[PDB]
């Protein structure tokens, strides 16, 4: 996989982190 | 410069953190626009060098809450904004912490992973104990 | 100094491609790793522009064809030229060029550029011309049989100074240069390229853009425009040089910005 | 109101004004005859090179043509419905039921 | 699983800077709410799946 | 008065369940205006005009026109060097932010008792047999002894 701010646009946080998935999985 | 201003260059008018920037324009340039396809640069019109227009620092203001019920103790995340801008505004501080979600005030960073409670984002929980 | 010459040197034109040549950068800021899509009168891809050809002559002496036409202008004009030794120095263009009306003169002479907007009455075959080498070492304009009047001058613009002067040789067709002109709403605009070359017959393929180069808020009426070639009411003698013109259409032209903001590759979206 | 005001050499006792810092606000009055200053000098006292007195006259006369005659005024302001009444146009009341 | 959580500052969009646009805005009343409710409802639920 | 009564208010309700809760959005303030603009390379040659060497006769009165250039008036309606500067369609304050199209500055002399006369709507013989403004001029007289 290969993947604003200051009109009001904002990418909040998941919860879980990237490294949180990889240590339930 | 790196201050939040309300700018004017050859009439375009905004808000910004004016920056110093590492990009080089071409001589009949005056201005750049990021993917957005909005303004991002613009060049100093007197003395010609290139300047980053960073917008001055947002976000939304979240309150963590125990209940009402439990304690009028409360304590607040500035989501997105880096803790060093939030005394701009609680500025006062004594208990205060940067993390990956923004600044987080009025509570304590303890090392002790215990289950979340109340989801801060990015890992983080906060929860009311001794 | 306005006399013309009785023979009508007006002869031939040829067809050729326009492949990807006359894409300019349309507007002044910077965009990069980046394809942007705008609409403006632009020169359509292969489209059919007029070569005005010199023919060698062979069978005489001398320059008995040499033509210089008035052309029409409209939606602008893409004017190109493959010109050893500066035969091209400038441009007339307006509305009945005679002076009736105001017309728009831009010339580049030994000296200077210089930019005027005035009721000219315009010789009929304008021109310019000099003194070669004469014992200075020196190149020397003399002739400048461009107009016999000009009456009523609203706008005048001339350039700093520079010598200008031919030097630096290699044997092939050697530069191929590039103007775009345009009046909006009475802003008249270039843009333009010099790029080195090396070709023996017609309009390189190839890509590359135009920068803007100057504006004029002129605010005439440009219906048709003529050029400016170069060489004391007879007798003379000049150069050889050829052009290429074409007229804009307003079209979507997809372009692509490197990462140094330069347009690499454009496409005619029609 | 030229047949009311209006005098044959001017009625000069009507007055407005001509120069001020800035806009005067919604229903604002000004009652002043501080010295305008025109030029980058201050001015103080009544006069000077560059200084406004800041009222000017009407000479309010019938020789002249309408609009150059005086129009006499009444704005009526008031405020609706949201609030309890004090004062009403000419309907009767009817019993209530 | 989730996507990108957003959130959107619905007055900053259509009005940034300016009280005048703020102020007719507010002839709008709940509708920046409105939409400020839909997205928080999406987010909260990236971290529920 | 603080988070609490945010959420309170933002809740409609004086008593608050347990969580994390949105309320209104942090920005910062601009700290001042700034004003960027190439430097100013030319003028006007108003030194060409006022200060000529000499002014036409009235008879044959000049008209300098203007353009491609700044109209800078801070040396001009701010200076003592004239005793009459009237505008009649525009604040002299103005000159230097309202713009124009294209300028036509008329030069000469006259008696200082015919200054009244180059008003516009104007009679005796200035207004009468060389010189006259129309009955709109929106332009601005400067006049000295
Ligand atoms: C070099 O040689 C050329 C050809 O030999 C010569 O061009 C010829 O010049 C003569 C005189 O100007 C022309 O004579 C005719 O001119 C017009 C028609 O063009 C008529 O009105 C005249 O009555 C007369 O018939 C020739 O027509 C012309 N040749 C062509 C076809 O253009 C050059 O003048 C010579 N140059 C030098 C420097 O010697
Ligand atoms: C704009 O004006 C400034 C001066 O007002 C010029 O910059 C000066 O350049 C010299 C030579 O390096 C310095 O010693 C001065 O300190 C500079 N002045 C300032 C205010 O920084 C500048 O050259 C002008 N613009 C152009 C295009 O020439
Ligand atoms: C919060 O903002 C500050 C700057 O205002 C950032 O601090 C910099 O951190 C880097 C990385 O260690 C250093 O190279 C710089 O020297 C620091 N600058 C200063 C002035 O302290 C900090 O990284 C930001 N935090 C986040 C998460 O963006
Ligand atoms: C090239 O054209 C320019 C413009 O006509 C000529 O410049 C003028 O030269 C005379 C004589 O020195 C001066 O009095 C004028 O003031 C110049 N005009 C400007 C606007 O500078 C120039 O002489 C021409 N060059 C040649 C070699 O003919
Ligand atoms: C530019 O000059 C021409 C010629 O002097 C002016 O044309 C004259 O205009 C007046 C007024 O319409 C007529 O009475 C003359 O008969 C015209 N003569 C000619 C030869 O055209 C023209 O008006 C001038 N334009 C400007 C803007 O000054
Ligand atoms: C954009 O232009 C720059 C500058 O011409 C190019 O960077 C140069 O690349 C060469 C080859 O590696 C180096 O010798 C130069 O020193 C570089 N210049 C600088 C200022 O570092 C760059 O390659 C160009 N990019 C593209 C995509 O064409
Ligand atoms: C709320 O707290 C009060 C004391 O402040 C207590 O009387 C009540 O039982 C509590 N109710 C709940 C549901 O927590
Ligand atoms: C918690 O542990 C980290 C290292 O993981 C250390 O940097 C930090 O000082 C510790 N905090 C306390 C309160 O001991
Ligand atoms: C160019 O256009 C004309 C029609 O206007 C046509 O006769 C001619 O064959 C075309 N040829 C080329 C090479 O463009
Ligand atoms: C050489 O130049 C001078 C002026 O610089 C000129 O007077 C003279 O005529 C020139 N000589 C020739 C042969 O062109
Ligand atoms: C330019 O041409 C148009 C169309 O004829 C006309 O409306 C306009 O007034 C002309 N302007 C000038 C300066 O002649
Ligand atoms: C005009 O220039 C002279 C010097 O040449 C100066 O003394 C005078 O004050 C100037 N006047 C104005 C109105 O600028």
């Amino acid at each position: 996989v290969t993947l604003q701010k200051f009109n009001g646009l904002t990418v909040l946080p998941p919860l879980l982190t990237d490294e949180m998935i990889a240590q339930y999985t | 410069k790196n201050k939040c201003v309300n700018f004017n260059f050859n009439g375009l008018t905004g808000t910004g953190v004016l920056t110093e920037s590492n990009k080089k324009f071409l001589p009949f340039q005056q201005f750049g626009r990021d993917i957005a396809d909005t303004t991002d640069a613009v060049r100093d019109p007197q003395t010609l060098e290139i300047l980053d227009i960073t917008p001055c620092s947002f976000g939304g203001v979240s309150v963590i809450t125990p209940g009402t019920n439990t304690s009028n103790q409360v304590a607040v995340l500035y989501q997105g904004v880096n803790c060093t801008e939030v005394p701009v505004a609680y500025s006062t501080g004594s208990n205060v912490f940067q993390t990956r979600a923004g600044c987080l005030i009025g509570a304590e960073y303890v090392n002790n992973s215990y289950e979340c409670d109340i989801p801060i984002g990015a890992g983080i929980c906060a929860s009311y104990q001794t | 100094q306005c006399v013309n010459f009785t023979n009508r040197t007006q002869l031939p034109s040829a067809y050729t491609n326009s492949f990807t040549r006359g894409v300019y950068y349309p507007d002044k800021v910077f965009r990069s790793s980046v394809l942007h899509s705008t609409q403006d009168l632009f020169l359509p891809f292969f489209s059919n522009v007029t070569w005005f050809h010199a023919i060698h002559v062979s069978g005489t002496n001398g320059t008995k064809r040499f033509d210089n036409p008035v052309l029409p202008f409209n939606d602008g004009v893409y004017f190109a030229s493959t010109e050893k030794s500066n035969i091209i120095r400038g441009w007339i263009f307006g509305t009945t060029l005679d002076s009736k009306t105001q017309s728009l003169l831009i010339v580049n002479n030994a000296t200077n550029v210089v930019i005027k907007v005035c009721e000219f009455q315009f010789c009929n075959y304008p021109f310019l011309g000099v003194y070669y080498h004469k014992n200075n070492k020196s190149w020397m304009e003399s002739e400048f049989r461009v107009y016999s009047s000009a009456n009523n001058c609203t706008f005048e613009y001339v350039s700093q100074p520079f010598l200008m002067d031919l030097e630096g040789k290699q044997g092939n067709f050697k530069n191929l240069s590039e103007f775009v002109f345009k009046n909006i709403d009475g802003y008249f605009k270039i843009y333009s390229k010099h790029t080195p070359i090396n070709l023996v017959r017609d309009l390189p393929q190839g890509f590359s853009a135009l920068e803007p180069l100057v504006d004029l808020p002129i605010g005439i009426n440009i219906t048709r425009f003529q050029t400016l070639l170069a060489l004391s009411s007879s007798g003379w003698t000049a150069g050889a040089a050829a052009y290429y013109v074409g007229y804009l259409q307003p079209r979507t032209f997809l372009l692509k910005y490197n990462e140094n903001g330069t347009i690499t590759d454009a496409v005619d979206c029609a | 109101s030229n047949n009311l005001d209006s005098k044959v050499g001017g009625n000069y006792n009507y007055l407005y004004r001509l120069f001020r810092k800035s806009n005067l606000k919604p229903f604002e009055r000004d009652i002043s005859t501080e010295i305008y200053q025109a030029g980058s000098t201050p001015c103080n006292g009544v006069k000077g090179f560059n200084c406004y007195f800041p009222l000017q006259s009407y000479g309010f006369q019938p020789t002249y043509g309408v609009g150059y005659q005086p129009y006499r005024v009444v704005v009526l302001s008031f405020e609706l419905l949201h609030a309890p009444a004090t004062v009403c146009g000419p309907k009767k009341s009817t019993n209530l039921v | 699983v989730s996507m990108t959580k957003t959130s959107v500052d619905c007055t900053m969009y259509i009005c940034g800077d300016s009280t005048e646009c703020s102020n007719l805005l507010l002839q709008y009343g709940s509708f920046c709410t409105q939409l400020n409710r839909a997205l928080t409802g999406i987010a909260v639920e990236q971290d529920k799946n | 008065l603080d988070p609490l009564s945010e959420t309170k208010c933002t809740l409609k309700s004086f008593t608050v369940e347990k969580g994390i809760y949105q309320t209104s959005n942090f920005r910062v303030q601009p700290t001042e205006s700034i004003v960027r603009f190439p430097n100013i390379t030319n003028l006007c040659p108003f030194g060409e005009v006022f200060n000529a060497t000499r002014f036409a006769s009235v008879y044959a009165w000049n008209r300098k026109r203007i353009s491609n250039c700044v109209a800078d008036y801070s040396v001009l309606y701010n200076s003592a060097s004239f005793s009459t500067f009237k505008c009649y369609g525009v604040s002299p304050t103005k000159l230097n932010d309202l713009c124009f199209t294209n300028v036509y500055a008329d030069s000469f002399v006259i008696r200082g008792d015919e200054v009244r006369q180059i008003a516009p709507g104007q009679t005796g013989t200035i207004a009468d047999y060389n010189y006259k403004l129309p009955d709109d001029f929106t332009g601005c007289v400067i006049a000295w002894n």
